[PDB]
Order: structure tokens, then sequence, then C-alpha cells
């Protein structure tokens, strides 16, 4: 193989994008399976080790030795508040190494402990495997992106688990900044622009404030919710279904893991079908004790069961703002970042909130950074 | 809707069915391997350190079995048919039952080994 160029590689908490700029635009680069994200997941088996979309597909016949999250790990010391509170809701091992904190797994009929950064070195080696696939050149060269708020430590971390993988991390920069790079925010001109990135995706909440003055960023303020996504909108429709079927049969299908999980699948792809139509059907056969449940949901129905979480993403908006002394008439910009930014409500309460202002949405949420940090992988 | 209209669009839903189909054939076939595999550690030579092992192996096996399983009803789960498509409907419920029925096995292994 030849000499590749440079890529961008969004390192995520649940999913993982590598973007590289070629023949003047980005291309997102779809892995071995043709999915454009790939999951942070790595499988610890009895006779191998599984990256990305195979390691999610075996989560069900091995959670134990699945790790994915170790974006909620990297850098920090065992007894932080995050590690611990984290730990009860993962079904695989969090041990102690003097402070630091390691999975514990079991790999070829042995206990074996890791960092979170060999973690996502696993995790950015399938991602420059994928580029290398598709390029069909060694790619050496890569951005990685790291939330705003991550301290030295946590960055330091990500750097070193780009080292592991064999890339050359050129540039590790913040994830607005990378959305903020992709819309063409920092070419535009005038004086300083106060732009809003409102990140919902991979079961995160960010919202942060940048400053962008002769091509400086600066970062003003973050605020959001750590546990808040796609999952949280899915559980919602899933308690609707679950006491649609005890109103209509008079059966309590919760304790039965398969009938809930038939529901649940169901219920992510109706959610995406609400994006784009105002009603969705689902159709499930024999789903508990024989019984056929055909159904539908409307747009307005989902909104409902939703309103609490959709409204309370404008919260993060305000302290953001109250945080960087900025009245919502000072920003400029607003870019969505996240897949779950694509629900049709949440736009209208962020528009609405920003009396009418039109959001930058163009380019898919969910590959926006890496988007941005191919962009600046290019021109380095 | 009326009786003798088979239409060119559910063709295109019964060849999804049918697709589907071959994959429960081949995930049944699978089980009867593993089925086989069982009844031949229980009448071989293993001791019972060695056929503790031997099941678990056979354990991490079924559950691959049942996932599969699982895969396939999600994906028949994706259709839609309309009342209309009525052999369409016909053979969705019996693959679903079919697929049942073979989980209900996988348990009874599942359930009787490595545990
Ligand atoms: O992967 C993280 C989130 C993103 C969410 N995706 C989406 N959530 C909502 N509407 C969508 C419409 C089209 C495509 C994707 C959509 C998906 O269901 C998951 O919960």
């Amino acid at each position: 193989m030849s000499k590749g160029p440079a890529v961008g590689i969004d390192l995520g908490t649940t999913y993982s994008c590598v973007g590289v700029f070629q023949h003047g635009k980005v291309e997102i680069i779809a892995n071995d399976q043709g999915n454009r994200t790939t999951p942070s997941y790595v499988a610890f088996t009895d006779t191998e080790r599984l990256i990305g979309d195979a390691a999610k597909n075996q989560v069900a016949m091995n959670p134990t030795n699945t790790v994915f999250d170790a974006k909620r790990l990297i850098g920090r010391r065992f007894d932080d508040a995050v590690v611990q509170s984290d730990m009860k809701h993962w079904p695989f091992m969090v041990v102690n190494d003097a402070g630091r904190p390691k999975v514990q797994v079991e790999y070829k009929g042995e206990t074996k402990s890791f960092y979170p950064e060999e973690v996502s070195s696993m995790v950015l080696t399938k991602m420059k495997e994928i580029a290398e696939a598709y390029l069909g050149k060694t790619v050496t060269n890569a951005v990685v992106t790291v939330p705003a708020y991550f301290n030295d430590s946590q960055r330091q971390a990500t750097k070193d688990a780009g080292t592991i993988a064999g890339l050359n991390v050129l540039r590790i920069i913040n994830e607005p900044t990378a959305a903020a790079i992709a819309y063409g925010l920092d070419k535009k001109v005038g004086a300083e622009r106060n732009v809003l990135i409102f990140d919902l995706g991979g079961g995160t909440f960010d919202v942060s404030i940048l400053t962008i003055e002769d091509g400086i960023f600066e970062v003003k303020s973050t605020a959001g919710d750590t546990h808040l996504g796609g999952e949280d909108f899915d559980n919602r429709m899933v308690n609707h279904f679950i006491a649609e079927f005890k109103r209509k049969h008079k059966k309590d299908i919760s304790e039965n893991k398969r009938a809930v999980r038939r529901l649940r699948t169901a219920c992510e792809r109706a959610k995406r079908t609400l994006s784009s139509s105002t009603q969705a059907s689902i159709e499930i056969d024999s789903l508990y004790e024989g019984i056929d449940f055909y159904t539908s949901i409307t747009r307005a129905r989902f909104e409902e069961l939703n309103a609490d979480l959709f409204r309370g993403t404008l919260d993060p908006v305000e302290k953001a703002l109250r945080d960087a002394k900025l009245d919502k008439s000072q920003i400029h910009d607003i870019v969505l970042v996240g897949g779950s930014t694509r629900i049709p409500k949440i736009q209208k309460l962020l528009q609405d909130f920003f009396n009418g202002k039109e959001l930058n949405k163009s380019i898919n949420p969910d590959e926006a950074v890496a988007y941005g940090a191919a962009v600046q992988a290019a021109i380095l | 809707g009326p009786l003798g209209s088979n239409s060119p669009q559910e063709e295109v839903e019964l060849k999804k069915l049918k697709h589907l189909e071959k994959s429960v054939e081949k995930i049944a076939d699978q089980l009867e391997e593993l089925n086989k595999e069982l009844t031949g550690i229980q009448q071989g030579f293993l001791p019972k350190d060695l056929q503790a092992e031997a099941l678990c192996k056979l354990d991490r096996r079924v559950k691959a079995t049942i996932e599969q399983f699982m895969k396939i009803l999600e994906e028949i789960d994706t259709l839609i048919l309309p009342e209309n498509f009525k052999d369409s409907r016909l053979k969705r419920k019996g693959l679903v039952k079919k697929v049942q029925a073979f989980l209900a096995e996988c348990d009874t292994v599942e359930q009787n080994i490595c545990q």
C-alpha cells in the first residue's frame, strides 16, 4: 500500500466516525458492514477479540465481557464520581489499579484487565483500518476530537489511545470546534461570532458556547446531561406500548425479556419514521402468549410521552448562556450535532427559544464532528 | 379486499419471507448439530472437570443460536403487510410460530447445561 491522506476521527462514547477530505469534499467512510458510524464496542471471547459491529452484534450473548463507554472512563481516577456512578449500570467489571480504573474481562480462558486508553486504542485501530480499507492506502495521520469539558488527564489519555493504535495524532480538537469548522463559522466576515453547539447523540447531551474571533475558538461555557439520549425516548415509547397491551389484553409483557426486546427494536425504528412522517405503524405477530400486536403511534403522542425530556434540553441552554454572560439574542449561529437532534419537536423548541433563528443542520448530525475533524486534517 | 386478487407487490413480500424461511432452516440445522454434540458429551469419556468446559462451550453456541433466531424475529417485525396480502400474513404467522418453537427447544438445552 502507498502513502495515504490525513483523516478526522470522532471518538464517541457509544459510536465512532471517520472522514477524509478528497477531491474538494469530505467523504464519511463506511465500515466493512456498510455503516457510516461504528460502535465503540470491544468484545473479549473464548477464542478472539471483536471490535465494532461484530462486538455489538454479540452483546446479548456475552454481556460481562463486551466493553463500551470507555470514553466515560478515559483519563479519570477510580474515585471520580462519574466512574462510581456509571459502574452500577455496566455489566462488565471495573477494578481499581492504584487509583486508576481498569475494565476486568475474561479473554481466552484468562481474567485480564485493560486501561480505558487501551480499549479506546482498539476502537481507534478499527477506525484506522476502515479508512485504509476504503482508500486502499496506509493511514497514519489523524485529527481526533474530544468533548470541550475534558481536562488535561482526559485529553492526554485520548492522545495516548491514538499513539497505542499506531496513529500520528496531528491535533486533538474540541468536538464543538470541529462542528463549527464543518459549517465554516470561522470563515464568516464580521466581529466576534457567538456560537451554540447543541449535541444530543450517543447517550450524552452537551451544550457548548463558543466565541470565534480572528480564527481563535474560545470555550465560554459547557452544560448538559451525561445520561440523556435516544434510549430514553425509546423507553417512553416502550412504556406506552406495554400500557396499551395491558388495556387491550389484560396481560403484562414487561417480565418477558424477548417480548420487551421485540417491542423496543420496533419502537426505535418507529421513532426514526416519526422524524419525517406524522404516523408510524408496528406489526408484531405472536408478541406474548400467542397474541399479535398491530398498532400505530402519531408524532404528537411520541412528543407527549417525552415532553419533560424534550423541554428539559433547554435548561442546559439557559445555564450555558448565563455562565457565558450572554443573552440569547447575542448568539449568531446554532449548530445541531448527534442523531437525536433530527427530532422535529427538539428543533422546534430550540428555534422558538431563539425567536425563529434558522439552525445549521444540513450536515448529517451524526457525522458533523468527524466532518470538521477531516476538514482540519486536510489543512494539516 | 377481493379474492383471487394476487398482486405483483405481494410477490416482493413473499420473497422476503422465503429468504427468512431459508435462514431459519440454516439456524435450525445448527440447533440439531448442537443437540448431537450435547448427546456426544453425555455419552463420551470426559471427566466432570472436562465435561463442564465442553458444556459451557456448547452454552455459548446455544446463546449464538438463540440470538440468531431473535435477529430473525426482529427482521420479520419490520414487515407491514396490508390486510389484503392474505398469503403473506399467513406465511409471516407460521414462520414466527416455527421460530418460537425452536426458541423453546434452545431454552430446553440452555437451562440444562453450564449452570
Ligand atoms: O445513535 C444514537 C441515537 C440517534 C437516534 N437517531 C435518530 N433519532 C431520531 N430520528 C432519526 C431520524 C433519522 C435517522 C436517525 C434518527 C438513534 O435511534 C439513537 O437513539
